[PDB]
RNA sequence: AACGCGACGAUACUACCCGCACGUUGUAGACGUAUAAGAAUAGGCUCCGGCCUCGUAUCCUAGCAGGCGAUUCCUCCGCCGGCCUCGAAGUGGCCGUCGGUAAUUCGCGUAUUGCAAUUUAGACACGCGCGGGAUCAAAUCCUUUGCAGACGACUUAGAUGUG
RNA sequence: CAUCGGUUCUGGCGGGGGGAUAAAGGCCCAGGGAAUGUGGCUCCUCCGGGAGUGUUAUAGCCCUGGGUGUAAUACCCUCGC
């Protein structure tokens, strides 16, 4: 486009008090209405997010691993 | 003969009021003093009188020059500018004039 | 700080807008500046950028009569410079036209502003600025491209400036050697202790 | 059409300019200063050779 | 991420002679000098052994660390230009009119001149004007050829190029008109 | 093959090298952190050149001429002491035209009323004999 | 361009000294009479130095000529000066034909020749004070429009609330500055033929 | 976030007649100041082991110091953030002297490259790398490569703000 | 550009220029109001030995606001004149005369402005004065013209003539 | 100008307490260990330097316990001048 020798007119970054109140009030409203459908959900959620779990790149994740059965042996021992 | 100077004041410049955006306070001045660029280097100069000299058209007991007398009460922000205190405030026209910063009251 | 007479500034290799912040500066606080090779000043960002504003720009005028009141569109190097720092001045104060009457721009180098000393703004310097890698423009570039008429007769001024510069440095070192042979020579007939005080106080 | 301004239409001006027209403003050239060069040849201080001087500013007043 | 240091070489053969000064390489060889700025990539040069010149950047970004490659191509390109030369045949072909190519040498510039005519019974006369250091001669081998020769790659691949794109085919169905003079081998002179 | 190759020579931020921070004191790089920080220990006898083992930003430090050789990385105070004193840095760096510059500017913050009045009078004694040499070696030439 | 000096002829004609005056018969006609005496002070060192400066500072030099209007049949008397440039040469070769061309007749067929084409620029005919429909060449409004009909009806009907620049407007007519090109000569009558 | 320190912090439930002697849990918490770190402990002991503040005891605050600040250390850091897609693991490096400037380096550099805030973030492993091979990032391997030596081009000199002219054209060759 | 600029002609007076004699004359603001390389910044400078963060530098800087007299020195400064030189908005270099001049040392004076009070001190511009040198001009109304014109404005002519 | 009173801004100095009775660190003592392996040794080289071996040698480093030691210093709190 010959953009650099034939600029077009400026789209204006400067902001009137009349499109500041009304985006102020439609995003209060659209808050007001996701929280009213959340509340009104119907898709099922689970109980208990699924982890992450340990990253690969972590270096001692092995050790981890074994401190994780070392933990669930002496907890069935002492159970 | 001698070819040396008689200069026993360091120089400095009238700037501003002590003012917000929008509003003016004439009662305090703020100046800036030539070779002092920090607060340390403005405390040395606290309470040190302050001369704003200029001429008037009539001669008035002996002379056309006037004084307005002052003091330099406390440093202004970080960059060695000071704030002064005049007997009367300093004409709003004198804003970039010249004033002088004697070195008396000394305690050295 | 120090305060001078008149401080003169070669306008090469600065920073259009913080070069014109420090000097509005100087100019309300009472300082007389005078600001030389305003075609060499520099702008950050790619030349099609500048040109693009200063083209935009040229797109506003008053539309009932273009000769009043309009955005008269000065198209030489030191008056893009003056644009930049009357931006920065209440200009429609007296305070402001006081402060501007001491400000004094040119292209090149006229005289006698080439036999005085020309100062440089670090804070302002392309150089120490700018990261490298980062494109930017010369003002004399953007004038020339709008329509400044005299890019060729400022550059055959300083070459000949340049040229009586080169005699006048060959002159200037033939004088610094010549007070080296001088104070090497009278260094065995300057009495010794006042040698030696002389160095203990450091000169 | 091509305009007035057409790049082609400057080439096309160019070389007539350079191998036609040319030419023949530079013999008339010849002639007419010919003519009138006909009719134009029908110490340094005081003598005027070292240029002396002769018998608003740029700088602050100071 | 920024790589603290990141480094090119170039081999230089016996015959060359490498100047670097302030970015600006000159290279000589038996067929004569090139010289090339390249004051706008942030390099530091060095010689890191007899014959190698090398090429580093500290503390630069993937962009930075990749323009190296393009410094040391150019700089190889310049070598091989003063040691071999580089050599653009181009041939031009017609189907009815036949293509007039006439090559001179302009005594006042020091450049050679390309004029073409009839091409495809056109009345114009086509001039391109050859970068200096070009040379341009019709062949004796091949019919209808031209070759283009010089140290500089650049230069002569870009007279091969205007000579290229002056005889443009316009407002005609190109898989009809087949005229025109196309580039038909790169190589070197030596 | 001639290669005539001019460009720039900086100096190294590594093991060893010395560096003069803000207020003077000399310290030696023992590790580097990364491009912008090191690890540094001046062990100097001198209390002006002492600086305690720590983090340098090399922002705030500038490279001086002086490299200590073979000095190990990570070394601890007592071992970077040791090589301190017997390449004997201290010296070098008083030979060194940046120390030269700091005592002058020293010398000249430390003067008196009287210094300065003395000063000024035995340089225009100086000034005096200078001024004879020059007039003596321009009517030479 | 800055002019830097000029340099007269040591004699001028009466006819372009009036053009120096408004009241040329109540005038004691003193002009240029102290400067034809630096040909005589000095040996000219004067004009010598001004001619010197034009050579080495210069790169325009035009000579000043006046037409000889007593030659024609008008009552005025006063003739018209003007600047005409040399081009051609280096400048002391300008500044050598100028000074030999001082104070010498230069006829027209020295500078212009038949077959040329030539501009000319002039003042065209004055009309006074015109309406639009003559001024700009406007559409005339029908016949008894109500508040005339050699007019533009809407100078305005849109935004800004102002007349525009571009609006046609009664003012001015004629007796403007133009430069017309490309005029054929097709003949330089000499004034001496009996059958020109 | 901030001048932090590592703090060990212990509480436990308060004791009842069924339960006379409580656990005891103890965490390491980075903090600026000890009421920040036991407001942190009781968020994580609400969300882990559901111990109320007002139902709980804070046992001990000590400040864990580092062994040994003087040496440079590797450390890689586990930790998990939220955005707005959910919660995301990630795993870092970074080359200091202490446990603590590790983590207020964690902090400035998760704002600056994913603009994840101090309470978005959840740091879950800082371990000090034993060895040289354990390193995974290439921004901390190319600082620990033998005979490590850089020079600094183009560099800008320290001038002060104050002094606004030079009489000569300053360089950045040192 | 009617508040941008240049070259040139003639310039009567109280006008112009020079000398000193000062201003109840003014000025967005003297007080050492001292200081010319160019160029690069992933490179430069040099006396060619070396040198480069750094103007924290260099020059100048003592005497009644700076006297008088010596001792002493040939250094620094200024006005004129000659020859050159400088056009981007024009001014510097050399030479010569004359005048001043602690680099060294000393003698006589300083008081009382009373314990501080701008240290009235510079430059430019303007004006009033004398004593001299130099110079004797234009414009407008009016009458006239019609290349012009609502009126102003504009092109012309009016002093002896090609009126 | 001096000596005070009231309010307030700002600079410096001398002490006390705490914590892992700071953590470090220096100098010693006793163990253990490795590499971005020092010296030595072997093999290649453009003779500049590389590769290998292995634990202090003709550099050093890391970990643990102990002594100096109620060490110093930082940070926090605090009594004054």
């Amino acid at each position: 486009a010959g953009t650099i020798n034939k600029p077009k007119k400026p789209t204006s970054k400067r902001k009137t008090t009349r499109l500041r109140a009304k985006i102020s009030k439609r995003a209060a409203e659209k808050k007001r209405k996701e929280r009213k459908l959340a509340r009104k959900n119907p898709e099922w959620r689970s109980k208990l997010k699924k982890d992450p779990g340990i990253p690969n790149l972590f270096p001692y994740k092995e050790r981890l691993l074994q401190q994780i059965e070392e933990e669930r042996i002496r907890r069935k021992e002492e159970l | 003969p001698s070819e040396a100077g008689h200069r026993l004041y360091v120089k400095g410049r009238h700037l501003s009021y002590q003012r917000g955006r929008r509003n003016t306070h004439p009662k305090t001045s703020l100046i800036k003093i030539e070779g002092v660029d920090d607060t340390a280097a403005a405390n040395f100069y606290l309470g040190k009188r302050v001369a704003y000299v200029y001429r008037a058209q009539k001669e008035v007991r002996g002379t056309k020059i006037r004084v307005i007398w002052g003091k330099i009460t406390r440093p202004h922000g970080n960059s060695g500018v000071v704030r002064a205190k005049f007997t009367h405030p300093l004409p709003a026209r004198s804003f970039g004039a010249s004033v002088r910063i004697m070195l008396y009251p000394s305690s050295i | 700080s120090s305060f001078e007479s008149v401080v003169v500034i070669d306008g090469k290799g600065h920073l259009l807008g913080r070069l014109a912040s420090i000097v509005a500066k100087q100019l309300l606080s009472g300082q007389k500046i005078v600001v030389v090779r305003c075609e060499a000043l520099n702008i950050s960002g790619e030349f099609f950028r500048a040109k693009l504003k200063y083209h935009a720009y040229l797109r506003k005028m008053t539309r009932y009569n273009p000769t009043r009141g309009g955005p008269f569109h000065f198209r030489a190097p030191s008056r893009i410079f003056y644009k930049a720092v009357r931006g920065m001045i209440p200009h429609k104060t007296a305070r402001g036209a006081a402060a501007l009457e001491r400000l004094k721009v040119f292209e090149g180098v006229p005289p006698p502003y080439d036999k005085k000393k020309k100062m440089v703004v670090p804070q302002a310097l392309r150089v120490l600025r700018l990261q490298p890698g980062r494109k930017y423009c010369t003002v004399g570039r953007l004038s020339h491209e709008v329509g400044w008429k005299y890019q060729d007769v400022v550059a055959r001024l300083e070459e000949r400036r340049k040229a009586k510069g080169a005699a006048y440095y060959e002159r200037k070192k033939l004088a610094a050697r010549q007070l080296s042979e001088a104070k090497k020579a009278a260094a065995a007939k300057v009495d010794p202790k006042v040698s030696e005080a002389l160095a203990a106080y450091g000169y | 059409a091509k305009s007035a301004r057409a790049s082609r239409i400057k080439e096309n001006h160019q070389r007539f300019k350079k191998n036609i027209a040319g030419p023949v403003e530079a013999a008339r050239l010849e002639r007419l200063s010919a003519k009138l060069m006909a009719i134009a040849q029908a110490s340094g201080v005081k003598s005027g050779k070292s240029i002396g001087r002769k018998d608003s500013s740029i700088v602050f007043p100071m | 991420m920024r790589y603290i240091h990141s480094e090119e070489t170039i081999p230089v053969p016996e015959n060359v002679k490498v100047s670097i000064k302030s970015r600006l390489v000159t290279v000589e060889g038996p067929r004569g000098k090139l010289q090339k700025d390249l004051s706008h990539i942030a390099v530091n040069f060095s010689v890191v052994k007899k014959g190698v010149i090398g090429l580093e950047i500290h503390h630069g970004s993937r962009k930075d660390v990749a323009a190296l490659r393009t410094v040391r191509t150019i700089i190889n390109n310049m070598i091989i230009g003063v040691t071999k030369g580089f050599k653009y045949k181009m041939r031009y072909v017609y189907a009815h009119f036949p293509i007039n190519v006439n090559v001179e040498k302009n005594a006042e510039t020091g450049c050679y001149e390309v004029e073409i005519r009839n091409f495809i019974g056109e009345k114009i006369v086509r001039k391109v004007v050859m970068a200096p250091g070009v040379e341009v001669e019709i062949s004796k081998a091949q019919k209808d050829e031209l070759i283009l020769s010089g140290n500089s790659l650049e230069a002569v691949s870009q007279s091969a190029a205007d000579i290229q794109q002056i005889c443009k085919v316009r407002n005609k169905d190109i898989r009809k008109f087949l005229d025109g003079i196309y580039v038909s081998e790169k190589g070197n002179i030596v | 093959a001639e290669i005539n190759v001019e460009a720039t020579s900086w100096r190294r931020v590594e093991v060893g090298r010395v560096l003069k921070l803000e207020n003077g004191s000399l310290a030696a790089i023992v590790e580097i952190i990364d491009h912008k920080r090191v690890l540094a220990d001046g062990p100097s006898s001198d209390p002006k050149l002492a600086t305690p083992r720590g983090i340098v930003p090399l922002s705030r430090a500038l490279l001086t001429p002086i490299v200590i050789p073979k000095l190990p990385r990570g070394a601890r105070t007592g071992a970077v002491k040791k090589a301190w004193e017997a390449y004997g840095v201290d010296a070098k760096w008083k030979e060194t035209n940046w120390a030269k510059k700091q005592l002058q500017q020293e010398r000249r913050q430390s003067l008196t009323d009287f210094d300065r009045f003395k000063v000024m009078r035995l340089k225009k004694q100086r000034r005096f004999e200078e001024r004879k040499a020059l007039a003596k070696i321009k009517a030479a030439a | 361009l800055r002019s830097l000096t000029t340099v007269w002829a040591e004699h001028l004609s009466d006819e372009v000294k009036r053009r120096f005056y408004k009241n040329w018969y109540k005038s004691k006609k003193k002009a240029f009479t102290k400067y034809a005496k630096k040909y005589a002070e000095n040996n000219g060192a004067s004009i010598t130095r001004e001619l010197e400066r034009i050579k080495k500072y210069c790169t325009v030099v035009r000579v000043l000529a006046h037409t000889q209007i007593r030659k024609t049949p008008l009552k005025q008397k006063k003739a018209h000066l003007m600047e005409i440039q040399i081009n051609g040469g280096s400048v002391a070769d300008k500044v050598e034909f100028g000074r030999s061309l001082f104070e010498k007749p230069v006829t027209i067929d020295t500078i212009f020749e038949k077959d040329e084409m030539i501009d000319v620029i002039a003042v065209t005919k004055g009309h006074g004070f015109v309406g639009v429909t003559a001024r700009w060449g406007t559409k005339k409004l029908p016949r008894k429009t109500h508040k005339g009909l050699r007019k533009v009806a809407c100078i305005g009907a849109w935004h800004p609330s102002h007349v525009q620049w571009t609006v046609a407007r009664a003012g001015q007519m004629g007796y403007h500055h133009r430069t017309s090109v490309n005029h054929k000569i097709y003949r330089i009558g000499k004034g001496d033929d009996e059958a020109n | 976030m901030g001048r932090l320190q590592e703090y060990q912090v212990i509480g436990r439930h308060l004791p009842t007649e069924a339960n006379p002697n409580p656990a005891l849990y103890r965490m390491r918490i980075f903090a600026p100041n000890e009421v920040v770190a036991k407001s942190r402990f009781w968020y994580f002991l609400r969300g882990l082991k559901k111990v109320k503040k007002a139902t709980g005891e804070i046992v001990s605050v000590n400040v864990i110091s580092e062994k040994h600040p003087l040496k440079v250390k590797n450390f890689g850091i586990w930790l998990r953030y939220d955005s707005r897609s959910g919660t995301h693991n990630m795993y870092k490096e970074y080359r200091e002297t202490s446990r603590v400037a590790a983590v207020e380096a964690m902090y400035a550099d998760m704002a600056a490259r994913h603009r994840a805030r101090f309470r978005s973030i959840h740091i879950l492993k800082v371990v000090e790398l034993e060895k040289t091979e354990d390193v995974k990032r290439p921004y901390i391997k190319q600082l620990v490569a033998k005979n490590l030596s850089f020079p600094l081009p183009h560099r800008v000199p320290k001038i002060s703000t104050k002094k606004i002219f030079s009489a000569k054209r300053p360089s950045t060759f040192s």
